[PDB]
């Protein structure tokens, strides 16, 4: 699927809602193509892939072990609730999959705050007993890098992967393994409402004419004072990001963020 | 060379989420079939409790492909529950959004899930550019030289000579496979339009950020209408206006050539995957509490029986649990809802799937694009009418060839069509309205302590439905029931065969070691199946 030439990546899908896999479709100078084509070898990705079933499996099975080694990225956290039984791919469970496969890899990338740190399914009361993918393969001595977000922006993904290639080594890593080049400052210390802020101008409602204004959504629950992100910075699609779309920040780059920043509309 | 015996498909793959597949197979052709859910999240289990105005964010994460059209969904629920009628421009705003996310999902669907059941990709390699140039020319108003296709046939040969196949990687195709019938030219012309429609799906989602903040997972609603006052101004205005624009030439002009050429190769596929029944709950409303103000209406067919439209009763739809993986065999209605998982492995106790059941006054009902297409044409839709005939007279078949596999990839594209054209109206009606001075997105609303909601999505697949109750304000029960859900799910206690396993019957399985056939009728429905278990 792979040998020399590209690095050859191996795109795991555990308890996801594929968001993840469809940030990284947006990405941008670097575009996809030119990521799958010029850039890496992808070699396995359930989404996307040609091959199903016993085929899959099989190519799965040959970039694992190819001699010359690859780099996984996982999407979703793992279920661990019951031994593992509420997530299977080919009838094998994610926890033994990801087990088995992760310890093998030149390194590994959680992407998605469901692989860095659990996630949506991991919120109270957590039924599937979901973990992100450090804290489930800790016994395995897996330290993967954290890229969170929900989804991330795909920007961090690919800046993350070209300077491993280019260095082969992680980046600076804050005390929650994410890069400290994109996670490095609050969401809230780049916002553009930030005066607002600072002159308690607050929209006291979304319908409101402060609203309309652009005043800071802080009453409205704005979570971007505690939440590490470079969304005002780099932006979405090119184009545009939750507060200037009006919108408090949810957290979504946190860990816990379900329980942690919930009711979103409030602080 | 017929094969008797079974045959797993696990993973199912260009797929959204975690699928097994197992059929039977006599002489050759498929007797019985399994639809296989395997991944469990329980998004309705840690619902309960929480703040109604948190409900949309959680619920959004149920997918990230068919991304917004569950904030959508939880949003016209509480919206309902509390009883408020949002301003015309949340309406439109949050129309456009969802028309751009059906733009963007069908393009994807039909080139980077389907496409690879038709085209062999290294085929693509022998093609005579020029050849092929021609024929791409003939098909669309869009010219393509032979330079042009002779770039992609480069940079594929440059690929493939790596030996690293990657996404190709033991695809069924490679080697040849009977079951794969384009010539080169148009293998090589499917395959321009693959790589071509990764770079276009960017600015088709780029559309839905330019009001909705972000794609995925778009944050612009709220209880009420919607956050984004940037949307009224010009500039975002014509930002939206040039990628829509773009867009629609792109499905006018690629997909659907694209869609008659390999459909006209594959005719036989008229004959395979059919069904009976159908739902679809309408979409693109003037008032949001009348469904039958939708530009495409709700309705129910039965036994194909499009002179009897049956309307659309939220209140005789019923999910069944026997042959799932939660307790017991009780049914229920989403407003008495219950998700209590209870695992038996493959087959235990005749339970195979995390999916419930939805079954319809008890029968299974197909929804998504063909349900949303024939019930709209029989419904006098003057659009969806002309684009369908169209289509049809292209085909050279007649309207009974939509009950099929292929019908349905066809509708797939019908609606592709006719939701590009209409997202231009529904945009021409936006800035109508702005021009007259309503520049409100937002209304107020209170918080009732106990209340009954229910939100009606048509999603890229189908009728999806959110169910509140509401007690002490907060959310007592919270029930999601997924356009694939209906589509996928597994039997109900009547044993009635879902619309994806009934559809198998009868499938043709020409090398059981690579059972396209298979694939090729399951991801006509487009399953999504973290939505369909949630
Ligand atoms: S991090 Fe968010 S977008 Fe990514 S898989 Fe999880 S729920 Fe989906
Ligand atoms: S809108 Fe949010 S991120 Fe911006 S200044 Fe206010 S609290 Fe900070
Ligand atoms: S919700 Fe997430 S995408 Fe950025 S603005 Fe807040 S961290
Ligand atoms: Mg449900």
């Amino acid at each position: 699927l792979m040998g020399p030439r590209r690095p050859s990546v191996v795109y795991l899908h555990n308890a996801e809602c594929t968001g993840c896999s469809e940030s990284v479709l947006r990405a941008f100078e670097p575009y996809i193509d030119t990521l799958i084509l010029d850039t890496l070898s992808l070699d396995y990705h359930e989404t996307i892939m040609a091959a199903a079933g016993d085929a899959a499996e099989a190519a799965l099975e040959q970039a694992v072990n190819s001699p010359h080694g690859f780099i996984a990225v996982v999407e979703g956290g793992i279920p661990t609730a019951a031994n593992g039984i509420y997530g299977k791919v080919a009838n094998h469970t994610m926890l033994d999959i990801c087990s088995r496969i992760l310890p093998k890899a030149q390194a590994v990338i959680a992407y998605g705050t469901c692989a860095t740190f659990g996630g949506v399914q991991a919120a109270k009361p957590n039924p599937t007993g979901a973990k992100g993918v450090n804290d489930a393969l800790k016994h395995l001595g897996v330290k993967a890098i954290n890229i969170a977000g929900c989804p991330p922006n795909p920007y961090n993904l690919v800046g993350t992967i070209v300077y491993y290639l280019k260095n082969k080594a992680a980046p600076e890593l804050d005390s929650l393994n994410r890069p400290t080049m994109f996670f490095g400052q609050t969401v809230h210390e780049q916002c553009p409402r930030l005066p607002h802020f600072d002159a308690g101008e607050f929209a006291p409602s979304f319908e409101s004419e402060e609203a309309r204004k652009g005043w800071c959504l802080y009453e409205l629950g704005c979570k971007g004072p505690v939440t590490m992100n470079n969304c005002p910075k780099i932006k979405f699609n090119q184009t545009n990001w939750p507060v200037d779309a009006g919108h408090p920040c949810i957290g979504c780059s946190e860990p816990d963020f379900w329980d942690a920043m919930t009711p979103f509309y409030q602080n | 060379s017929s094969y008797s015996g079974p045959i797993v498909v696990d993973p199912v793959t260009r797929i959204e989420g975690h699928l097994r597949i197992e059929v039977e197979v006599e002489n050759g052709k498929v007797k019985n079939a399994y639809s296989s859910s395997t991944l469990f999240r329980g998004l309705e289990i840690i619902l309960k409790g929480r703040d109604p105005r948190d409900a949309q964010h959680f619920t959004q994460r149920t997918c990230g492909v068919c991304t917004y059209t569950h904030a959508l969904a939880s949003t016209r629920c509480v919206d309902n529950a509390v009883g408020v009628h949002i301003p015309k421009n949340a309406t439109y705003i949050r129309n456009l959004v969802l028309g751009a996310q059906y733009l963007h999902d069908h393009i994807v669907h039909f080139y980077h899930l389907h496409a690879l059941d038709f085209v062999d990709v290294t085929a693509a390699l022998k093609a005579d550019p020029a050849k092929a140039a021609k024929v791409a020319s003939s098909i669309s108003p869009r010219k393509t030289t032979a330079a042009d296709l002779k770039a992609v046939q480069d940079k594929l040969k440059t690929f493939v000579e790596t030996g690293q196949l990657g996404p190709f990687t033991n695809a069924y195709f490679l080697g040849g496979h009977p079951a794969y019938y384009l010539d080169p030219e148009t293998n090589l012309i499917a395959t321009a339009h693959y790589l071509e429609a990764l770079r276009l799906q960017v600015k088709a989602a780029r559309a839905m950020a330019v009001f909705g903040a972000k794609n995925p997972h778009t944050q612009f609603t709220v209880v009420g209408g919607v956050t984004c006052y940037d949307a009224l101004t010009p500039q975002r205005i014509a930002e939206f206006e040039a990628l829509w624009k773009e867009t629609k030439a792109f499905v006018d002009e690629v997909y659907i050539p694209d869609l008659l050429v390999v459909a006209a190769a594959y005719k036989d596929w008229t004959q395979y995957g059919g069904t009976d029944n159908f739902i679809t709950f309408g979409e693109f409303p003037k008032d949001e509490y009348d469904l039958n103000s939708r530009f495409f209406k709700p309705g129910v067919v039965f036994k194909r029986d499009f002179k009897n439209i049956k309307p659309f009763d939220k209140m005789q739809i019923e999910e069944h649990v026997r042959h799932s993986w939660y307790e017991g065999a009780e049914a229920r209605h989403p407003w008495k809802g219950q998700t209590q998982p209870k695992y038996t492995d493959l087959h235990g106790d005749d339970r195979y799937s995390w999916m419930k059941a939805p079954r319809y006054m008890g029968e299974p009902m197909e929804t998504g694009p063909l349900a949303q297409v024939l019930i709209a044409y029989s419904q006098g839709h003057p659009k969806v009418k002309a684009v369908t005939d169209a289509v049809l007279a292209k085909l050279g078949v007649g309207p009974e060839a939509l009950f099929s596999t292929l019908g349905r990839t066809a509708a797939r594209g019908i609606e592709t069509a006719v939701i590009a054209e209409y997202v231009g109206v529904m945009l021409q009606e936006y800035k109508d309205n702005i021009a007259k001075g309503d520049n409100v997105i937002c209304a107020p609303w209170e918080m009732p302590k106990q209340a009954e909601g229910v939100g009606f999505v048509n999603a890229p697949r189908g009728g999806l439905s959110h169910w509140i109750r509401i007690e002490d304000g907060k959310i007592g029960n919270f029930q999601l029931v997924v356009p694939s859900t209906w589509t996928l799910g597994p039997r109900c206690d009547k044993n009635k065969l879902s619309p994806v396993e009934a559809s198998l019957i009868g499938t043709p399985v020409a090398d059981a070691k690579r059972p396209v056939e298979i694939l090729r009728t399951v991801h006509s429905f487009d399953p999504c199946i973290a939505c369909g278990v949630h």
